[PDB]
């Protein structure tokens, strides 16, 4: 499809007091990959990331537009952003092109700015927000990551087992997928620190 | 997705099922389709979720504006007129299957809205994909001017028949009670479908995965 | 827009603003320039700095292309706007005609723009 | 501000139109003379400095291959009118495969000679001398800022135009020749100018039916001057 | 004194002199009267030849706006021509948008609001006209309205616009207006025009009579005044 | 679906089924197919639902505004002209089965019909809707000129009875309306 | 305290004033007209006289009681053109209310909107600020009858004993002296106090052919204009 | 209209804007008011005398909410006050449309000050002779923001505006302090209002709004006559 034009997959998983987000590294046209170092996870403030999957055109475009509006907000108001505010902003920007729509499925992963409350949500290609407590996924492969995360998730998880669960889930679900692969980047963050790991994925 | 409405002897009991499907996959198990409008009026939606949400938030802002300009309780027919005029302005492009309910000075008033803009004043409606099961339960077991628990049991049993039909929800069926003085709102009403516990489990270990490049960044 | 003329004729056939607005140029910094048989030479006088400050951004001589050179007097901000307009214009000339910009064309542009700018409403 | 752009007189015409006619007077003089052999034309450049390079200042411009011009007073407004007149003649060529005749040229200019408006800008400050060779032979045309267009047989403009027209009426008749009219024009020129007549003061612009191209005289005008 | 220039300013006593200067402009114009009977309305204008240069049938101030409505203007003529064209435009809108005849009340309201908008702002002047509006309907009868240069519009049985404004309605009011048909009112208007200003300041005047009602079956036209010739053979008997 | 309007000496008599359908499923089992505009002038609609609702609302707007500016009772031909203009001017998109009826003080009872084209004509009786063709087959059989009120009631009763019986989309319940000089007398037949 | 151009346009003078709107508060006074509103109980009474010296002038077309909507009546003073234009704006905005909002407009909200429109004509300069005064009446559910006033400044208010025009400083002094006694207002008490307060201000004691009386009551909330006979009945009922 | 669109506000040779200064003087010639930020809430209080005994006090309302937790009063002219109120209503509702969260008071004052500054600068219209007193209890800490016809704004622990505002300000600076509660804020607000108001002060001569952390609340004359029944 149009979402399956360049591949793409973003996984986010809510832990106990921390949150983990991961995505793939492959970029290319329909059958021909190009490079292994394409960025799909973007830092939006501190302890709070966003992921975009689908057409990479809208990925870079919407990333720049959201960074535009975000820096305008944080300069008009000195505090940093709350995640529901970011979710409403993403919903508004995606809903502006109601009939000219972007082809992406944003996933917002962030903590509370005051407490350590994690936050995960996903949106659709027109701006339908959707908050949960377990995990949200996007991209070309869906049912793979759905089966893995419904197979492996526990409610109260230390960041280590959170890391290993999201690692095994991304590895197996991407290795079953065809058009999306070529390495996985993993961001595991918490209130205290930000950790970014890359996995030795099957290069096939 | 199956929303339905009814009018009992005083007010309105609304129900819904909260499976937000995307295509062929259950994408959510808890999505509030019972939306805020006013202290007396709510609305329920079906079809395209984001369009219903943006529309109901726009109309809620407009009615907050108009009521605070007025200084008294809003009327349901004003919301009806705003919704039908907007959805007819968009010429049937925007898919919004809406059920509108509130209690005015005049009393309880229930409306159905079809996304072209055709509106109906009815004592009971069903909208959504599996709406036919709830319309079966209503047209079986409706009588005028019921009591509170009768109407609540009826609407719950209607959405329960919808969930035993296709495209229901895993959720604990959402209800809402609007009376002339008392507004109520109930998310975890009744769970028929308990999650079967894994006798597994699918375990792992802290170091069963190869790591290529780790990084540390402190914070405040 | 402003339905008012600044350019009204005099009772003896003059302009109250044009030749009179030349006085603001006449009350400005001095700058001369000649042409040799191969090398052209010009410059401005009266830097009038505070003897402890920067002056690399107060430079009154710039270029529009690699082949034409600038100078002015009077108040500086009008020269700034006219220079930016002429930069965009000579680059647009570079867009259409692939010559280097002739000096006569860009002077016609500046003189005609300043002319119709005086001709307009208020 | 003393009865501005849109108010008549209690006795006569508008203020600013009268002021445009007065603002013509500060310009340099120019003399065009129609002769059935062809139209000649002359002007005084009024050069002040040795830096003031003579061939850069334009008075005779070239509208078409057979249409010349002469200006008065204000310069850049005249240049704007010249540019747009060339545009409109070029439209006439584009749409009819022929030459817009000089009367129609001046009517196309005088469609907006008076379209001065700041609401719903100012009137222009140039009187133009027009010469051309139409199908009816040579033509000599004089307009004004007030658009009151008329044909003139030999018109003089600008400063010193009273004595110029007088001394021209002393010398003119209908059956003149070319070089006679040329030298009779430049005699009046060196009578109305203040400097010594030489090669850099004036310039000539001559159009003939057989000599449609190059409505100009370049450095043979020195021979024309020394024959007085 | 300093405030009478703009049409937007008020005075220190609270009135607009621009409107007043527009009102007394028509006072110097020709005399134009109007009166209705029980089945119609009759118009009447004392119209003057300048000296010998006119043609007795040019530039008629008796207008004809709609099929059953026409004007009886007085004041500056071209402004009345323009306002009549606006009235034709409004009647065209009403006929196009509703498909039947315009009632005179709503038309007078639209014209009065148009005059009001031209009295409000500073960009335009108020109108220097004063006219009549008469009509007939089978379900409404005869209606006669009246519009000043300010824009106040309501209804009369009779009116007069010109010099003899009071001096016509001095004896218009003693006419038995209800019980007469308009064919009597023809020579009534003839005698009222003929009494005022026979020869005192000018040399000659000339009479036109516009005419609508039940006898024309709702049509509005000038009388064939030459037919039945009612003025002159009565005017020569109304001098004594 | 099947709508019908009949005039007589005193006033007019209207009538419709209810049964607003979509595809083969009935969305609404009972429906006010006839709608008040003025206190003496009704209209009954068919074709699409929301489109005719919006048309009736805008006609209500303009007509009430016009009637207040007249300070008079409005005409029925006036509202007929308004429906003609709003139907025809942007037609292209809409499916209107509008029949205008109502008693008038100047003109008695009148019935106008506006079909899907945008034309307008005055009739003594009218049909409308997809299930109108059958009782249109015999409305020129059973009608007699110069009926009474109760004869018109029985006439429309038999008409809408057989229309609701025979047509698949038609059915449901019978709504009637009596408009005359006196008052608006609405009643609902059922069973 | 004339500094600059405060005498001409809508700018601020020294010390806080602006002269144009307070020039417009006596623009009502050249109307030569008096209006009194009364709300003591569940009825509401308007009374306003005419001044017609003419026999040729009508009487139905002179009434200032302007039915805005079926349940909203009002009365005008000041100059007629501003009054009627404000009336068409009020009717149009009431129809806008009924279309957009689905129900009948409250009389308070409409007066607020007219006050806003008066500010719109007040805010930008070069605009003549409509020197007329509007008093509104209406019945509200859960609030009863209502009286509101619109100022030319756009400063609205709403209150029981209400009178504006020419002579209403004295009328409001009498209404301070009159609405201080706590008796009920049983609708003929209201009509009689309106007639006697107007007949003590002007002190004329005249026919029922000069005043127009507008009523609305919570027994028939439709706006109602009284007939000459029942007006005479009230006048002889207060005649002792 | 024509749209001449030149501004009547030009600089003095002194460097002053005399129309804005006259507008400020017209504000100072207006009705008195007082507003106090306390430790938990913010109390606004106006002074509402009818001109006659005929006037009703249930039609026009000085204390006006803009959202469910944002109070706002003025000192000036109602016909401008309602226009800027309705503008702020639409503005705050647009903010809630975008972000789906209640607007902070700083953002209100930023946008309203920008609009009012635009009205200072734009062509031919007068500035609004209204000085606002805006407040709300946003994220625990309440706030208090005073603006002006020049488009500027400030932030006060307490202030007063209207007739004898310098006298009331000198009394507030002495009597009030940093730390009180809502009722004591109401008490000293009634005291500084009664310093400059008329002698006959009743349940209808004043009209008081408070701002709880639970939300805005507009008091009734029931509880006012409960409280102002010879409050000290």
């Amino acid at each position: 499809s149009i979402m399956s034009y360049n591949g793409g997959a973003v996984m986010a998983m809510k832990g106990k007091n921390c949150v983990a987000i991961a995505a793939d590294r492959r970029f290319g046209i329909q059958a021909q990959m190009v490079t292994t170092d394409f960025q799909k996870i973007f830092p939006m403030g501190d302890r709070l990331y966003i992921g975009l999957a689908g057409l990479a055109t809208d990925v870079q475009t919407v990333a720049q537009r959201l960074k535009f509006r975000l820096n305008l907000y944080e300069l008009k108001e000195g505090r940093q952003i709350k995640p529901y505010t970011l979710m409403s902003m993403v919903a508004n920007l995606l809903y502006e092109k109601r009939f000219g729509p972007y082809y992406t499925e944003p996933v917002i992963a962030g903590l509370d700015p005051k407490t350590f409350k994690p936050f995960i949500c996903s949106l659709d290609l027109i701006g339908c927000p959707m908050v949960t407590d377990d995990f949200v996924v996007s991209g070309t492969c869906a049912e793979q990551m759905y089966g893995m995360c419904e197979s492996l998730w526990e409610p109260n998880m230390d960041p280590d087992h959170l890391f290993e669960t999201i690692s095994q889930a991304m590895l197996n679900a991407v290795d079953r997928d065809a058009v999306s692969g070529m390495g996985v980047i993993v961001h595991i963050i918490e209130k205290d620190k930000i950790t970014t790991r890359t996995l030795k994925a099957r290069m096939d | 997705t199956t929303i339905a409405g009814v009018v009992y002897k005083d007010g309105i009991v609304l129900g819904a099922d909260t499976r937000a499907t995307e295509g062929m996959v259950v994408a959510d198990k808890n999505c509030s389709k019972i939306h805020f409008i006013s202290p007396n009026i709510y609305c329920c939606g079906a079809g395209t979720a984001a369009d219903t949400d943006m529309t109901t938030q726009l109309i809620s802002s407009n009615l907050e504006l108009h009521s605070l300009s007025t200084g008294r309780l809003p009327r349901v027919v004003t919301a009806n007129r705003m919704l039908k005029q907007m959805l007819f302005r968009y010429q049937g492009y925007i898919g919004a299957a809406l059920v509108l309910g509130g209690v005015d000075v005049t009393g309880p008033h229930l409306y159905s809205i079809y996304p072209h803009g055709s509106t109906d004043k009815l004592p009971y409606v069903t909208m959504g994909s599996g709406s036919l099961a709830a319309m079966a339960v209503f047209e079986d077991k409706f009588r005028p001017d019921m009591e509170e628990e009768e109407a609540k049991n009826l609407v719950s049993e209607a959405i329960a028949a919808g969930i035993f039909n296709d495209l229901g929800s895993g959720s604990n069926i959402d209800l809402c009670v609007i009376s002339k003085n008392k507004l109520d709102f109930l998310r975890p009403y009744t769970v028929p479908n308990k999650k079967g516990t894994r006798l597994g489990r699918y375990r792992c270990e802290k170091g069963t995965t190869a790591v290529l490049t780790e990084k540390i960044t402190p914070l405040e | 827009s402003y339905d008012r003329a600044i350019t009204v004729f005099s009772p003896d056939g003059h302009l109250f603003q044009v030749e009179y607005a030349q006085e603001a140029v006449k009350k400005g910094s001095t700058a001369v320039g000649v042409r040799g048989r191969d090398i052209v030479v010009l410059g401005v006088e009266k830097k009038s700095v505070a003897k402890l400050q920067d002056e690399r951004t107060v430079r009154k001589i710039c270029a529009l292309d690699d082949n034409v050179c600038m100078a002015f007097a009077g108040l500086t901000a009008d020269a700034r706007i006219v220079i930016n307009r002429a930069r965009v214009e000579c680059q647009s000339h570079r867009l259409t005609v692939e010559d280097p910009v002739t000096v006569e064309y860009i002077t016609r542009y500046i003189a005609s723009l300043k002319q119709r700018y005086t001709q307009s409403n208020g | 501000y003393d009865r501005g752009v849109n108010t008549f007189s209690p006795e006569g015409r508008l203020f600013q139109v009268e002021y445009a006619i007065e603002a013509i007077k500060l310009g340099s003089t120019a003399i065009g003379i129609q002769t059935s052999e062809g139209v000649c034309l002359a002007v005084e450049k009024r050069i002040t400095s040795p830096l003031m390079e003579p061939s850069s200042i334009e008075k005779i411009v070239e509208i078409d291959a057979h249409i010349g011009c002469a200006m008065s007073g204000l310069i850049a407004d005249a240049k704007t009118l010249i540019d747009k007149a060339r545009v409109e003649t070029q439209n006439h060529w584009f749409t009819y495969n022929e030459t817009m005749t000089v009367e129609s040229v001046t009517q196309a200019v005088s469609n907006l000679a008076l379209q001065f408006g700041e609401e719903d800008s100012r009137p222009f400050g140039v009187a133009l001398l027009f010469g051309g060779v139409d199908e009816k032979g040579p033509q000599l045309f004089h307009m004004d800022p007030s658009g009151t267009f008329v044909q003139c047989d030999a018109r003089a403009i600008g400063s010193a135009s009273e004595g110029a027209q007088s001394s021209l009426q002393e010398v003119y008749h209908k059956s003149m020749t070319l070089k006679e009219a040329i030298k009779s024009s430049l005699i009046i020129l060196k009578q109305v100018m203040e400097e010594k007549l030489n090669a850099t003061n004036i310039e000539l612009a001559t159009v003939q039916p057989g000599q449609n191209f190059h409505m100009f005289t370049k450095e043979e005008l020195e021979e024309v001057i020394k024959d007085i | 004194t300093g405030y009478d220039l703009s049409a937007s300013t008020f005075s220190p006593d609270g009135r607009v002199f621009q409107v007043e200067y527009a009102m007394k402009a028509v006072e110097n114009s020709s005399t134009a009267i109007g009166i209705r009977c029980k089945d119609g309305v009759v118009f009447g204008v004392e119209k003057l030849v300048l000296s010998k240069l006119y043609e007795e049938g040019s530039n008629k101030r008796l207008f004809n706006v709609d099929r059953h409505v026409g004007m009886a203007v007085a004041g500056l003529l071209a402004d009345a021509r323009s306002l009549a064209d606006i009235a034709r435009e409004e009647a065209s809108n009403f006929r196009s948008n509703f498909g039947y005849n315009i009632p005179l009340k709503h038309l007078a309201d639209r014209v009065a609001m148009y005059v009001h908008a031209y009295t409000l702002y500073s960009a335009v002047r108020p109108f220097g006209c004063s006219f009549m509006l008469g009509s007939y309907s089978v379900n409404d009868g005869a209606q006669l309205y009246m519009i000043d240069p300010s824009g106040v519009s309501y209804g009369y049985w009779g009116c007069a616009i010109g010099k003899a404004r009071q001096a016509a309605k001095t004896e218009i009011e003693k006419l038995q207006m209800k019980e007469m048909t308009c064919r009597d009112i023809v020579k009534e208007v003839a005698k009222i025009i003929y009494i005022v200003h026979d020869e005192v300041k000018d040399k000659a005047f000339e009479l036109e009579l516009s005419w609508v009602g039940e006898l024309t079956n709702g049509r509005h036209e000038i009388v064939p005044k030459d037919i039945r010739e009612e003025a002159e053979k009565y005017a020569k008997e109304s001098l004594k | 679906t099947t709508i019908m309007a009949v005039q007589f000496d005193g006033g007019v008599v209207l009538g419709a089924d209810s049964r607003t359908t979509t595809g083969s499923y009935i969305a609404n089992r009972v429906t006010d197919k006839l709608t008040p505009i003025h206190d003496r002038i009704f209209c009954c609609r068919s074709g699409s639902a929301a489109d005719t609702q919006a048309v009736a609302d805008a006609v209500t707007y303009q007509l009430g505004f016009h009637s207040i500016e007249l300070n008079e009772p409005p005409l029925v031909h006036t509202a007929a002209s308004l429906f003609k203009e709003m139907c025809y001017r942007y037609r292209e998109d809409l499916m209107a089965g509008i029949i205008i009826a109502g008693w008038d003080p100047q003109e008695g009872g009148q019935v106008y019909s506006v079909p899907m084209g945008g034309m307008m004509v005055r009739q003594s009786f009218a049909i409308g809707g997809s299930g109108s063709s059958y009782i249109y087959g015999y409305v020129d059989a059973t009608y007699r000129e110069g009926m009474t009120k109760e004869e018109c009631l029985q006439f429309t009763a038999n008409a809408l009875a057989l229309a609701m019986e025979r047509d698949g989309s038609s059915g449901g319940v019978i709504r009637l309306a009596a408009i005359a000089e006196s008052g608006v007398e609405r009643q609902v037949l059922l069973g | 305290s004339s500094a600059g151009f405060d005498r001409h346009i809508t700018i601020f003078s020294p010390e806080g004033r602006l002269y144009q709107v307070e020039y417009a508060f006596k623009a009502i006074n050249q109307g030569g007209l008096t209006s009194v509103a009364v709300r003591g109980k569940d009825c509401a009474v308007i009374v306003t006289q005419k001044k017609v010296p003419d026999k040729l002038l009508d009487s139905s077309t002179v009434t200032h009681l302007f039915k805005i909507t079926e349940n909203i009546g009002c009365v005008m003073t000041g100059m007629t053109a501003d009054s009627r234009s404000q009336v068409q704006r009020a009717r149009y905005e009431a129809a806008n209310w009924k279309y957009k909002y689905g129900y009948e407009i409250p009389v308070d909200m409409l007066c607020k909107r007219i006050a806003d429109i008066s500010q719109v004509y007040t805010q930008n300069a070069e605009m003549r600020p409509l020197g007329c005064c509007m008093i509104l009446i209406g019945i509200d559910e859960e609030q009863g009858p209502q009286v509101y006033k619109c100022d030319p400044a756009g400063y609205y208010c709403g209150f029981k004993a209400t009178a504006a025009g020419v002579k209403q400083t004295e009328s409001t002094s009498f209404l301070e002296k009159k609405v201080k006694k706590k008796f009920d207002w049983t609708f003929e008490q209201t009509v009689e106090t309106a007639i006697t307060c107007l007949s003590t201000v002007l002190s004329i004691d005249f026919k029922p052919s000069e005043i127009e009386v507008g009523v609305v009551t919570v027994e028939n909330p439709k706006f109602r204009i009284l007939t000459e006979a029942e007006i005479d009945a009230h006048l002889v009922a207060l005649a002792e | 209209e024509r749209g001449y669109s030149f501004s009547l506000t030009t600089f003095s040779p002194s460097g002053k804007l005399v129309q804005i200064e006259y507008a400020l003087a017209a504000v100072a010639g207006g009705a008195p008011s007082v507003g106090i930020k306390a430790a938990n809430g913010v109390v606004l209080a106006t002074e509402k005398k009818q001109k006659s005994i005929l006037y009703d006090e249930r039609s026009v309302h000085k204390v006006e909410p803009i959202t469910k937790h944002i109070g706002l009063v003025y000192s000036g002219m109602g016909p401008d006050y309602r226009v800027l109120v309705h503008r702020a209503r639409k503005l705050a509702q647009q903010y809630y449309l975008v972000y789906q969260e209640p607007i902070p008071t700083a953002q209100l004052v930023q946008r309203v000050a920008s609009v009012m500054q635009e009205y200072t600068q734009s062509g031919g219209v007068r500035p609004f002779g209204v000085s606002l007193l805006i407040c709300g209890w946003n994220e625990g800490r309440p706030y208090l923001f005073q603006s002006d016809p020049s488009g500027a704004y400030f932030a006060w622990k307490a202030t007063a505006m209207g007739k004898n505002y310098v006298n009331g300000k000198t009394f507030l600076e002495k009597r009030y302090n940093e730390d009180l509660e809502l009722e004591d804020a109401i008490h000293t607000a009634i005291l500084t209002l009664k310093e400059s108001f008329e002698g006959q002060m009743t349940e209808d001569n004043i009209e008081v709004g408070i701002c709880n952390e639970a939300g805005f609340r507009r008091l009734t004359p029931t509880e006012v006559k409960d409280y102002l029944a010879a409050i000290a």
